[PDB]
């Protein structure tokens, strides 16, 4: 299994340089048969190729014309990674950025598969506002949240910036009946989000419930115990 | 620049075909055309390479062809898991993606589950009051949320999300009513009202806690 | 002296691909050359720098028999001063060639329904062969401007090409077994002659 571990989400302030790292494992960054690409995606722009770095005896770079003057991709044989740098960012650079491997088949018949393996993507938001961690409030289960022996309980992840937030329950042990709702953009330009698990109300007295809110952009993690009342 | 239709819909069992059209310098230049499938919040996956090649793991329900300056993808036996974005891409030194096609798998109507949470005593001690109205499991993706206090319609302080695709192709939404702790105490009733097709579903909370 | 093993060459069960042509040194023996000329089995029997008649009245330090398989169309290239894929990349005869070229149709033995892919020829090469050279190299041919790095693929081809001989092909496209006799006279005592 070839896997691409990417560089964690955050905020780049305007006019600064964007910098991301893709770490390969299960393949060599200097592969005969590979190329290491960066691709970004925005809801209004779609998938946008940024460029590639490949090693065929010598090292090589292709870039896309819309970024040719602002971009640098940097392989690292030492660490088995390659990096992306984009200068002089503006809100137009807010996007999810992906690293992908372009793979050619060098055995029997040559095949050109394209982007066969993708990193999970890191969201970069370019904004002049500052990162803010969430405040997490318990949405308590109550006999007024039960419908036939089911209880709904939740965490209100309030007033954070930028995105994203990831929410787990009971450190990832509780996954069935979990519903995490996409965030609302408040008129303050801060985000809020709610996450709920449906659980047997008969387990409220025997099972502890904890939502684990991770906000990588602010190196903050909050675990909030949700008790009934 | 490579054109795809924005949106395609279909019923289970039917067959669908996404057009991908460009120029002699993009799609018709070579036969290095690839198609990708993307579910929301996940990375794209190669499902077709070289116009018609299925990578190992992809069902035969996925077919690919090319004619002239139009490559094209086809999904037979449309299953609910086929709801996703789809993109063609073409190699010519540089790499061009098509603008994307959201593929919907038609489903029967479903009415929403609605859950209303009052403000937590923790948020109230921080001089804040948020009512949270959670709407899930409805189809199609369009709802109307109204809020009322002591029976009277309320517009000040409401923020409601666009519907978003769940993993069962149904839709979720959420709506928040912001108040001060005093207004939360100055009324004896607050309600979230969710309308969808015909149905309306209304839930009420009261500050006696 | 004893007789020369022409059967070992002509009646061999499998012949070589033209790119990997076989040579047999005939020496210290006696051999009749007339029967072959009136063998009633040779589609081609050209001789160069020597007589097709009474050739048996002669002598040579060494005789070389070079066997391989090519198409009927290409037999015309097994002659001095010829050009084509075979003459240029596979088997080259010098301008001053002294010997005979004997060819015959082997469709019954060498072609097969669905193709006989054992018979190969060099389709790509950086330069033309010098007379009597032999390239058994299987190095990847760089057709594009960008280098191959020994990896086959796009613009990077395997040099050898198969014939895929089928019996239904035209007579021009059928396999032909070829034996090229070379008569060598050196400034040393002779070894092969016999009337
Ligand atoms: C080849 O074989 C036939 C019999 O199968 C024989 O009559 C003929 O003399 C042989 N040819 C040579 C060149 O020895």
């Amino acid at each position: 299994e070839v896997q691409l571990q990417q560089s964690g989400p955050g905020l780049v302030k305007p006019s600064q340089t964007l910098s991301l790292t893709c770490a390969i494992s299960g393949d060599s960054v200097s592969s005969n048969s590979a190329a290491w690409n960066w691709i970004r995606q925005s809801p209004s722009r779609g998938l946008e190729w940024l460029g590639r770095t490949y090693y065929r005896s010598k090292w090589y770079n292709d870039y896309a014309v819309s970024v040719k003057s602002r971009i640098t991709i940097n392989p690292d044989t030492s660490k088995n990674q390659f990096s992306l740098q984009l200068n002089s960012v503006t809100p137009e650079d807010t996007a999810v950025y992906y690293c992908a491997r372009e793979e050619q088949q060098l055995v029997h018949d040559y095949y050109y598969y394209g982007m066969d393996v993708w990193g999970q993507g890191t969201m970069v938001t370019v904004s002049s506002a500052s990162t803010k961690g969430p405040s997490v409030f318990p949405l308590a289960p109550s006999s007024k949240s039960t419908s036939g022996g089911t209880a709904a309980l939740g965490c209100l992840v309030k007033d954070y910036f930028p995105e994203p937030v990831t929410v787990s329950w009971n450190s990832g042990a509780l996954t069935s009946g979990v519903h995490t709702f996409p965030a609302v953009l408040q008129s303050s330009g801060l985000y809020s989000l709610s996450s709920v698990v449906t659980v047997p109300s008969s387990s409220l007295g025997t099972q502890t419930y904890i939502c684990n809110v991770n906000h990588k952009p602010s190196n903050t993690k909050v675990d909030k115990r949700v008790e009934p009342k | 620049v490579v054109t795809q239709p924005a949106s395609v819909s279909g019923s289970p069992g039917q067959s669908i075909t996404i057009s991908c059209t460009g120029t002699s310098s993009d799609i018709g230049a070579y036969n290095y055309i690839s198609w990708y499938q993307q579910h929301p919040g996940k990375a794209p996956k190669l499902i077709i390479y070289e116009v018609s090649n299925r990578p190992s793991g992809i069902s035969y329900r996925f077919s690919g062809s090319k004619s002239g300056n139009t490559a094209s993808l086809t999904i037979s036996g449309l299953q609910a898991e086929d709801e996703a974005n789809y993109y063609c891409s073409s190699y010519a030194g540089s790499i061009s993606f098509g603008g994307g096609t959201k593929v919907t798998v038609l489903q029967p109507k479903a009415n929403p589950t609605v859950t209303l949470f009052p403000p937590s005593s923790e948020e109230l001690q921080a001089n804040k009051a948020t009512l949270v109205c959670l709407i899930s499991d409805f189809y199609p993706g369009a709802v109307t949320v109204a809020w009322k206090a002591d029976g009277s319609p309320v517009k000040a302080g409401v923020e409601t999300t666009k519907p978003s695709k769940q993993s069962n192709n149904k839709y979720a939404a959420s709506s928040y009513l912001s108040l001060t702790p005093e207004q939360w105490k100055s009324h004896r009733s607050y309600s979230c009202q969710v309308t969808h097709e015909g149905s309306t579903v209304e839930k009420t909370v009261a500050p006696t806690e | 002296t004893n007789l020369c093993p022409f059967g070992e060459v002509f009646n061999a069960t499998r012949f070589a691909s033209v790119y990997a042509w076989n040579r047999k040194r005939i020496s210290n023996c006696v051999a009749d050359y007339s029967v072959l000329y009136n063998s009633a089995s040779f589609s081609t029997f050209k001789c160069y720098g020597v007589s097709p008649t009474k050739l048996n009245d002669l002598c040579f330090t060494n005789v070389y028999a070079d066997s391989f398989v090519i198409r009927g169309d290409e037999v015309r290239q097994i002659a001095p001063g010829q050009t084509g894929k075979i003459a240029d990349y596979n088997y080259k005869l010098p301008d001053d060639f002294t010997g005979c070229v004997i060819a015959w149709n082997s469709n019954n033995l060498d072609s097969k329904v669905g193709g006989n892919y054992n018979y190969l020829y060099r389709l790509f090469r950086k330069s033309n062969l010098k007379p009597f050279e032999r390239d058994i190299s299987t190095e990847i041919y760089q057709a594009g401007s960008t280098p191959c790095n020994g990896v086959e693929g796009f613009n990077c081809y395997f040099p050898l090409q198969s014939y895929g001989f089928q019996p239904t092909n035209g007579v021009g496209y059928q396999p032909y077994r070829v034996v090229v006799l070379s008569f060598e006279l050196l400034h040393a005592p002779a070894t092969v002659c016999g009337p």
